[PDB]
Protein backbone atom coordinates (compact mmCIF):
# COMPACT_ATOMS: atom_id res chain seq x y z
CA UNK A 1 0.00 0.00 0.00
CA UNK A 2 0.86 3.71 -0.18
CA UNK A 3 3.39 4.81 2.43
CA UNK A 4 3.29 8.57 1.99
CA UNK A 5 0.23 9.39 4.11
CA UNK A 6 -0.03 6.35 6.38
CA UNK A 7 0.31 8.18 9.68
CA UNK A 8 -2.38 10.79 8.94
CA UNK A 9 -4.64 8.32 7.12
CA UNK A 10 -4.64 5.83 9.98
CA UNK A 11 -5.55 8.67 12.33
CA UNK A 12 -8.42 9.71 10.05
CA UNK A 13 -9.57 6.08 9.91
CA UNK A 14 -9.77 5.84 13.71
CA UNK A 15 -11.50 9.23 13.96
CA UNK A 16 -14.02 8.29 11.28
CA UNK A 17 -14.96 5.01 12.95
CA UNK A 18 -15.23 6.50 16.44
CA UNK A 19 -17.17 9.49 15.12
CA UNK A 20 -19.65 7.05 13.58
CA UNK A 21 -20.00 4.82 16.67
CA UNK A 22 -20.46 7.86 18.93
CA UNK A 23 -23.07 9.37 16.61
CA UNK A 24 -24.99 6.07 16.56
CA UNK A 25 -25.31 6.40 20.36
CA UNK A 26 -26.35 10.08 20.31
CA UNK A 27 -22.89 11.64 20.83
CA UNK A 28 -20.67 13.85 18.68
CA UNK A 29 -16.92 13.49 18.18
CA UNK A 30 -16.49 17.23 17.45
CA UNK A 31 -18.19 20.39 16.25
CA UNK A 32 -17.05 19.62 12.71
CA UNK A 33 -18.34 16.05 12.83
CA UNK A 34 -21.68 17.52 13.96
CA UNK A 35 -21.78 20.03 11.09
CA UNK A 36 -21.02 17.19 8.65
CA UNK A 37 -23.75 15.01 10.10
CA UNK A 38 -26.36 17.79 10.07
CA UNK A 39 -25.54 18.59 6.46
CA UNK A 40 -25.79 14.93 5.40
CA UNK A 41 -29.16 14.62 7.19
CA UNK A 42 -30.53 17.90 5.81
CA UNK A 43 -29.45 16.84 2.30
CA UNK A 44 -31.15 13.47 2.72
CA UNK A 45 -34.35 15.22 3.82
CA UNK A 46 -34.19 17.77 1.01
CA UNK A 47 -33.75 15.07 -1.65
CA UNK A 48 -36.50 13.00 0.01
CA UNK A 49 -39.03 15.84 -0.04
CA UNK A 50 -38.08 17.51 -3.34
CA UNK A 51 -37.01 14.51 -5.39
CA UNK A 52 -38.44 15.77 -8.68
CA UNK A 53 -36.20 18.86 -8.62
CA UNK A 54 -33.26 16.56 -9.37
CA UNK A 55 -34.68 14.40 -12.16
CA UNK A 56 -32.70 14.13 -15.41
CA UNK A 57 -30.37 17.05 -14.60
CA UNK A 58 -27.79 16.09 -17.22
CA UNK A 59 -30.28 15.86 -20.10
CA UNK A 60 -32.29 18.92 -19.03
CA UNK A 61 -29.04 20.93 -18.66
CA UNK A 62 -27.38 19.21 -21.66
CA UNK A 63 -24.37 18.57 -19.44
CA UNK A 64 -21.09 17.86 -21.23
CA UNK A 65 -17.55 18.36 -19.92
CA UNK A 66 -17.30 21.43 -22.16
CA UNK A 67 -20.47 23.07 -20.83
CA UNK A 68 -20.68 21.73 -17.27
CA UNK A 69 -18.86 24.61 -15.55
CA UNK A 70 -20.97 27.38 -17.08
CA UNK A 71 -24.17 25.42 -16.46
CA UNK A 72 -23.23 24.81 -12.83
CA UNK A 73 -22.30 28.44 -12.22
CA UNK A 74 -25.45 29.79 -13.89
CA UNK A 75 -27.68 27.62 -11.69
CA UNK A 76 -25.97 28.62 -8.44
CA UNK A 77 -25.91 32.31 -9.37
CA UNK A 78 -29.65 32.24 -9.97
CA UNK A 79 -30.27 30.26 -6.78
CA UNK A 80 -28.61 32.99 -4.70
CA UNK A 81 -29.29 35.98 -7.01
CA UNK A 82 -31.49 37.73 -4.42
CA UNK A 83 -29.98 36.49 -1.15
CA UNK A 84 -29.03 33.54 1.03
CA UNK A 85 -30.75 31.42 3.65
CA UNK A 86 -29.85 28.05 5.16
CA UNK A 87 -32.53 26.28 3.14
CA UNK A 88 -31.05 27.61 -0.10
CA UNK A 89 -27.61 26.46 1.05
CA UNK A 90 -28.95 22.92 1.55
CA UNK A 91 -30.42 23.12 -1.96
CA UNK A 92 -26.95 24.10 -3.25
CA UNK A 93 -25.27 21.07 -1.66
CA UNK A 94 -28.04 18.72 -2.79
CA UNK A 95 -27.80 20.12 -6.34
CA UNK A 96 -24.05 19.51 -6.48
CA UNK A 97 -24.45 15.97 -5.18
CA UNK A 98 -27.17 15.16 -7.71
CA UNK A 99 -25.09 16.62 -10.55
CA UNK A 100 -22.14 14.47 -9.48
CA UNK A 101 -24.19 11.24 -9.26
CA UNK A 102 -25.96 11.80 -12.56
CA UNK A 103 -22.71 12.82 -14.30
CA UNK A 104 -21.27 9.45 -13.20
CA UNK A 105 -24.47 7.67 -14.28
CA UNK A 106 -23.99 9.28 -17.69
CA UNK A 107 -20.30 8.28 -17.95
CA UNK A 108 -18.85 11.75 -17.36
CA UNK A 109 -16.94 10.70 -14.25
CA UNK A 110 -14.27 13.40 -14.50
CA UNK A 111 -17.00 15.92 -13.60
CA UNK A 112 -17.22 14.76 -9.96
CA UNK A 113 -13.75 16.12 -9.14
CA UNK A 114 -14.45 19.42 -10.89
CA UNK A 115 -17.92 20.03 -9.41
CA UNK A 116 -16.44 19.47 -5.95
CA UNK A 117 -13.84 22.16 -6.59
CA UNK A 118 -16.45 24.52 -8.10
CA UNK A 119 -18.63 23.98 -5.03
CA UNK A 120 -15.81 24.68 -2.58
CA UNK A 121 -14.82 27.88 -4.41
CA UNK A 122 -18.38 29.22 -4.38
CA UNK A 123 -18.83 28.28 -0.74
CA UNK A 124 -15.57 30.01 0.25
CA UNK A 125 -16.04 33.08 -1.99
CA UNK A 126 -19.80 33.71 -2.00
CA UNK A 127 -21.44 31.81 0.88
CA UNK A 128 -18.92 32.07 3.74
CA UNK A 129 -19.52 35.84 4.28
CA UNK A 130 -23.23 35.25 4.83
CA UNK A 131 -22.54 32.16 6.96
CA UNK A 132 -20.28 34.16 9.29
CA UNK A 133 -22.85 36.95 9.65
CA UNK A 134 -25.67 34.50 10.42
CA UNK A 135 -24.12 32.49 13.24
CA UNK A 136 -21.68 30.18 11.47
CA UNK A 137 -22.22 26.48 10.83
CA UNK A 138 -22.86 26.00 14.55
CA UNK A 139 -26.12 27.94 14.09
CA UNK A 140 -27.05 25.64 11.19
CA UNK A 141 -26.48 22.67 13.51
CA UNK A 142 -28.59 24.42 16.15
CA UNK A 143 -31.41 24.96 13.65
CA UNK A 144 -31.08 21.82 11.50
CA UNK A 145 -29.33 19.15 13.57
CA UNK A 146 -30.78 16.55 15.91
CA UNK B 1 -33.35 28.89 -19.94
CA UNK B 2 -32.93 25.37 -18.42
CA UNK B 3 -30.40 26.75 -15.91
CA UNK B 4 -32.90 29.40 -14.80
CA UNK B 5 -35.80 26.91 -14.66
CA UNK B 6 -34.08 24.46 -12.30
CA UNK B 7 -32.48 27.25 -10.25
CA UNK B 8 -35.85 28.91 -9.61
CA UNK B 9 -37.33 25.58 -8.51
CA UNK B 10 -34.35 25.04 -6.20
CA UNK B 11 -34.85 28.56 -4.87
CA UNK B 12 -38.56 28.08 -4.20
CA UNK B 13 -37.94 24.67 -2.61
CA UNK B 14 -35.00 25.97 -0.56
CA UNK B 15 -37.13 28.75 0.89
CA UNK B 16 -39.93 26.33 1.78
CA UNK B 17 -37.36 23.99 3.32
CA UNK B 18 -35.87 26.99 5.15
CA UNK B 19 -39.34 27.84 6.47
CA UNK B 20 -40.07 24.42 7.97
CA UNK B 21 -37.23 23.42 10.26
CA UNK B 22 -36.01 26.95 11.05
CA UNK C 1 -12.29 28.04 7.55
CA UNK C 2 -11.57 27.72 3.84
CA UNK C 3 -10.11 24.25 4.51
CA UNK C 4 -13.11 23.36 6.70
CA UNK C 5 -15.44 24.31 3.85
CA UNK C 6 -13.50 22.00 1.51
CA UNK C 7 -13.80 19.12 3.99
CA UNK C 8 -17.54 19.78 4.24
CA UNK C 9 -17.97 19.52 0.46
CA UNK C 10 -15.84 16.35 0.43
CA UNK C 11 -17.85 14.73 3.23
CA UNK C 12 -21.21 15.60 1.68
CA UNK C 13 -20.28 14.38 -1.82
CA UNK C 14 -18.54 11.23 -0.55
CA UNK C 15 -21.75 10.32 1.27
CA UNK C 16 -24.00 11.08 -1.71
CA UNK C 17 -21.75 9.09 -4.04
CA UNK C 18 -21.67 6.08 -1.71
CA UNK C 19 -25.47 6.14 -1.40
CA UNK C 20 -25.48 5.30 -5.13
CA UNK C 21 -22.65 2.77 -5.11
CA UNK C 22 -19.88 5.15 -6.22
CA UNK C 23 -16.68 6.06 -4.38
CA UNK C 24 -15.05 9.45 -3.77
CA UNK C 25 -11.71 7.92 -2.80
CA UNK C 26 -9.93 4.80 -1.63
CA UNK C 27 -9.83 6.32 1.85
CA UNK C 28 -13.58 6.91 1.64
CA UNK C 29 -14.00 3.25 0.62
CA UNK C 30 -11.85 1.91 3.50
CA UNK C 31 -13.78 4.04 6.01
CA UNK C 32 -17.09 2.80 4.61
CA UNK C 33 -16.14 -0.89 4.65
CA UNK C 34 -14.90 -0.49 8.23
CA UNK C 35 -18.13 1.14 9.32
CA UNK C 36 -20.14 -1.64 7.65
CA UNK C 37 -18.07 -4.46 9.15
CA UNK C 38 -18.26 -2.85 12.58
CA UNK C 39 -22.05 -2.64 12.31
CA UNK C 40 -22.27 -6.26 11.14
CA UNK C 41 -19.88 -7.40 13.89
CA UNK C 42 -21.95 -5.71 16.61
CA UNK C 43 -25.19 -6.99 15.10
CA UNK C 44 -24.14 -10.63 15.24
CA UNK C 45 -22.27 -10.69 18.55
CA UNK C 46 -24.07 -8.02 20.62
CA UNK C 47 -25.58 -10.52 23.06
CA UNK C 48 -22.23 -12.28 23.49
CA UNK C 49 -20.61 -8.97 24.52
CA UNK C 50 -23.42 -7.83 26.82
CA UNK C 51 -21.96 -6.25 29.98
CA UNK C 52 -18.37 -7.19 29.07
CA UNK C 53 -17.31 -3.56 28.56
CA UNK C 54 -19.21 -2.45 31.65
CA UNK C 55 -17.30 -5.16 33.56
CA UNK C 56 -13.97 -3.47 32.77
CA UNK C 57 -14.94 -0.66 35.19
CA UNK C 58 -13.44 2.12 33.07
CA UNK C 59 -11.89 5.00 35.01
CA UNK C 60 -9.37 7.64 33.89
CA UNK C 61 -6.80 5.97 36.15
CA UNK C 62 -7.28 2.46 34.75
CA UNK C 63 -8.36 2.98 31.13
CA UNK C 64 -4.93 2.77 29.49
CA UNK C 65 -3.85 -0.51 31.10
CA UNK C 66 -7.29 -2.03 30.47
CA UNK C 67 -7.07 -1.01 26.83
CA UNK C 68 -3.57 -2.44 26.39
CA UNK C 69 -4.36 -5.72 28.16
CA UNK C 70 -7.35 -6.32 25.94
CA UNK C 71 -5.58 -5.53 22.68
CA UNK C 72 -2.47 -7.52 23.64
CA UNK C 73 -4.58 -10.60 24.38
CA UNK C 74 -6.71 -10.10 21.24
CA UNK C 75 -3.66 -10.20 18.95
CA UNK C 76 -1.52 -12.46 21.11
CA UNK C 77 -1.31 -15.29 18.57
CA UNK C 78 -1.60 -13.28 15.35
CA UNK C 79 -3.68 -10.92 13.23
CA UNK C 80 -6.55 -11.36 10.80
CA UNK C 81 -9.10 -8.94 9.37
CA UNK C 82 -11.87 -10.10 11.74
CA UNK C 83 -9.74 -9.40 14.80
CA UNK C 84 -8.96 -5.97 13.38
CA UNK C 85 -12.71 -5.38 13.05
CA UNK C 86 -13.11 -6.60 16.64
CA UNK C 87 -10.37 -4.15 17.68
CA UNK C 88 -12.17 -1.16 16.13
CA UNK C 89 -15.51 -2.22 17.57
CA UNK C 90 -13.87 -2.63 20.99
CA UNK C 91 -12.48 0.91 20.77
CA UNK C 92 -15.84 2.34 19.76
CA UNK C 93 -17.65 0.53 22.56
CA UNK C 94 -15.03 1.79 25.03
CA UNK C 95 -15.56 5.37 23.81
CA UNK C 96 -19.33 5.19 24.12
CA UNK C 97 -18.87 3.77 27.63
CA UNK C 98 -16.62 6.69 28.62
CA UNK C 99 -19.14 9.33 27.57
CA UNK C 100 -21.96 7.37 29.26
CA UNK C 101 -20.00 7.47 32.53
CA UNK C 102 -19.19 11.19 32.08
CA UNK C 103 -15.54 10.42 31.38
CA UNK C 104 -15.49 12.30 28.07
CA UNK C 105 -11.77 13.03 28.51
CA UNK C 106 -11.07 9.38 27.65
CA UNK C 107 -12.39 9.63 24.08
CA UNK C 108 -9.40 11.52 22.70
CA UNK C 109 -7.00 9.35 24.72
CA UNK C 110 -8.62 6.14 23.42
CA UNK C 111 -8.48 7.43 19.84
CA UNK C 112 -4.73 8.05 20.24
CA UNK C 113 -4.07 4.63 21.77
CA UNK C 114 -5.93 3.02 18.87
CA UNK C 115 -3.97 4.97 16.25
CA UNK C 116 -0.69 4.14 17.98
CA UNK C 117 -1.50 0.42 18.07
CA UNK C 118 -2.74 0.50 14.47
CA UNK C 119 0.38 2.35 13.25
CA UNK C 120 2.96 0.34 15.17
CA UNK C 121 1.52 -3.16 15.60
CA UNK C 122 -1.16 -3.77 12.96
CA UNK C 123 0.26 -1.95 9.94
CA UNK C 124 3.12 -4.49 9.41
CA UNK C 125 0.56 -7.29 9.07
CA UNK C 126 -1.70 -5.12 6.92
CA UNK C 127 1.15 -4.39 4.53
CA UNK C 128 1.91 -8.12 4.26
CA UNK C 129 -1.75 -9.15 3.67
CA UNK C 130 -2.93 -7.00 0.79
CA UNK C 131 -3.23 -3.58 2.45
CA UNK C 132 -6.53 -1.93 3.29
CA UNK C 133 -7.46 -2.45 -0.37
CA UNK C 134 -7.74 -6.19 0.23
CA UNK C 135 -9.91 -5.47 3.25
CA UNK C 136 -12.29 -3.51 1.01
CA UNK C 137 -12.46 -6.38 -1.50
CA UNK C 138 -13.28 -8.95 1.21
CA UNK C 139 -15.50 -6.71 3.39
CA UNK C 140 -16.77 -3.84 1.19
CA UNK D 1 -11.00 -14.78 34.94
CA UNK D 2 -9.69 -11.24 34.65
CA UNK D 3 -12.28 -8.98 32.93
CA UNK D 4 -9.76 -7.75 30.36
CA UNK D 5 -8.87 -11.31 29.38
CA UNK D 6 -12.53 -12.40 29.25
CA UNK D 7 -13.55 -9.67 26.81
CA UNK D 8 -10.34 -10.17 24.80
CA UNK D 9 -10.88 -13.90 24.37
CA UNK D 10 -14.46 -13.24 23.24
CA UNK D 11 -13.17 -10.60 20.80
CA UNK D 12 -10.66 -13.12 19.46
CA UNK D 13 -13.16 -15.98 19.02
CA UNK D 14 -15.86 -13.81 17.52
CA UNK D 15 -13.16 -12.08 15.48
CA UNK D 16 -12.04 -15.43 14.10
CA UNK D 17 -15.62 -16.57 13.43
CA UNK D 18 -16.26 -13.25 11.64
CA UNK D 19 -13.04 -13.64 9.65
CA UNK D 20 -14.12 -17.08 8.44
CA UNK D 21 -17.51 -16.00 7.08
Amino acid sequence: GPLGSMSQSNRELVVDFLSYKLSQKGYSWSQMAAVKQALREAGDEFELRYRRAFSDLTSQLHITPGTAYQSFEQVVNELFRDGVNWGRIVAFFSFGGALCVESVDKEMQVLVSRIAAWMATYLNDHLEPWIQENGGWDTFVELYGN
Amino acid sequence: RPEIRIAQELRRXGDEFNATYA
